[PDB]
């Protein structure tokens, strides 16, 4: 109703989720910058916002794909079957009302990618309910970094 | 029908059976400018059918995919993921 | 003639690095143990063996020659040796590493007549040192060059001692693959990829 | 208290007649070794995240792998250069769980 309900959103680190920039459509959304990694092992560090008590958990899902295999005039990688994952969000699973996290810092998981190739990297995100969940954004869930670079 | 990850799986769904010349189906409740790379998983571990479908500008898609049986590694039996 | 000595416990080990932590910010710190293999008893070699040959006991007084600190390996010990008039620290490295001047530890002394329990109460800091431990590129394929953790170090009056390898003591710590693992060390990421090899770094 | 680097939860499956169900321990090599890299929210900020987490441990074969009495090894083993983890448990074991593909 409005007592959860909950928008949730994903958005960069480079701009917050707090606030995402004005190159985002509602039906897509490429990212003209870049993830910028720490390159431990390819980590895409980003926000998510939660905004009002958030009763479930769910899922920013993620996987790797090789830019030599983008199609760049629809927002969509091609190919590169390599390796996907996803996160969990926990706010907490609150029991109605008066338990909620409004900024969550989710740093993407992805590894266990050690016997198949790395190059130079385009990876779709999207704010993701779980499985068909409670009703999300005022967007951008949708997020495809142009500019990653995977390390195993 | 169940709503996985958030776009409506309509087909494949898991456990589908198939014959000799019956057609895999794409329908899926997409967010808009979407592209389907989709992979048939052969039980030998390997994509025998990679191609690149275009969801329309809707949310929707009824798309034709790969015909079994009529298409060498599919004329014989055996469980593929797709 | 060696006559009649009545001896049961001895000192208290402390369990928690007190008053300074060299956590990254010094305000907090976090729940140290020193590692508690403490085969137990801060061994008390009487100053008044004489005394102890002749009359059973009564206040009986000790060279605090030494306060067991054992962990997973080696020991360590701050002993206010009672035959030299000054404190003297030792390390698991075994050498006395500070040796500071007439009383600056209490003394240990029994609590009754007839009695042989005594008392310990020690505050420590962490001062590293480092020693990298190597890991396969055959498990996330990021071979990690990983420092030793931190390192026990004793304080009095503000001034600080190593006492070696906390990762020989310090709980909890871990390890991945035998790699001691824990605060003030950290770990060069020789992140092995298709694109390469590049080396980050970690600090813990 | 607050974690706020990369850890894994090491994934290790087997049979329940791969493990000897009692005592917590395993009979067998794992019949899938994977890993989720837990990058574990601080509690720097309980606003800003929350240290309570709920973590979807991942593995690229057990929705590959087909239906029947599994047994999961959860191990939280630090991605070596975070912090330290478990003052105990250091691992979770489901000791009767049951896949289904």
């Amino acid at each position: 109703t409005a007592e959860n309900f909950t928008p949730i959103r994903l958005a960069p680190f480079q701009v917050p989720a707090q606030v995402p920039l004005p190159n985002a459509p509602k039906l897509k959304y490429e990212y003209n910058g870049s993830i910028v990694i720490t390159p431990q092992q390819q980590v895409l560090k980003i926000y998510v916002t939660s905004i009002l008590p958030y009763p479930q958990e769910f899922q920013i899902q993620a996987f790797v794909y090789e830019a030599s295999q983008f199609n760049v005039h629809t927002g969509s990688p091609t190919a590169a079957p390599v390796y996907f994952s996803y996160s969990a969000v926990r706010a907490y699973p609150a029991l109605g009302i008066g338990t909620s996290v409004p900024n969550l810092l989710v740093y993407v998981q992805l590894q266990g990618i050690s016997n198949l190739p790395a190059g130079k990297y385009v990876i779709v995100l999207s704010a993701v309910p779980f499985a068909g969940g409670p009703v999300l954004s005022e967007y951008p869930a949708q997020l495809i970094f142009t500019n990653v670079t995977l390390t195993q | 029908a169940v709503t996985i990850n958030g776009i409506t799986f309509y087909s494949p769904v898991p456990n589908q059976t198939y014959k000799y010349g019956q057609q895999l189906v794409l329908s899926i409740q997409s967010q808009p400018n979407a592209l389907v790379t989709l992979y048939v998983y052969d039980p030998k571990g390997n994509v025998v059918y990679n191609n690149v479908y275009q969801t329309n500008s809707s949310g929707g898609l009824t798309a034709t995919i790969a015909t079994f049986g009529s298409t060498p590694g599919f004329t014989t039996v055996g469980t593929y993921t797709v | 003639s060696t006559l009649s000595l009545v001896a049961k416990g001895a000192g208290v080990v402390e369990f928690l690095l007190t008053a300074y932590p060299y956590t990254g910010n010094i305000t907090f710190a976090p729940p140290w143990f020193i590692a508690e293999n403490v085969v137990k008893q801060p061994f008390m070699t009487y100053s008044d063996l004489q005394f102890a040959k002749t009359n059973p006991s009564a206040i009986l007084s000790l060279s605090t020659v030494n306060i067991t600190v054992v962990g997973l390996g080696g020991k360590a010990s701050v002993y206010y040796n009672s035959t030299s008039g000054q404190t003297v620290i030792t390390n698991i490295y075994g050498q006395t590493v500070a040796t500071l001047s007439g009383n600056v530890l209490p003394t240990l002394t029994e609590l009754a007549a007839g009695n042989g329990t005594f008392t310990g109460s020690l505050q420590f800091t962490i001062v590293p040192n480092n020693t990298v431990v190597q890991i396969p590129s055959s498990l996330t394929k990021t071979s990690f060059a990983v420092y030793t953790n931190g390192s026990l170090a004793i304080v009095l009056n503000g001034k600080a001692y190593s006492l070696g390898p906390a990762g020989l003591f310090l709980l909890p710590f871990v390890t991945y693959t035998g790699s001691a693992i824990g605060a003030n060390a950290t770990a060069i990421i020789t992140v092995s990829d298709g694109v390469g090899t590049s080396t980050t770094q970690v600090p813990i």
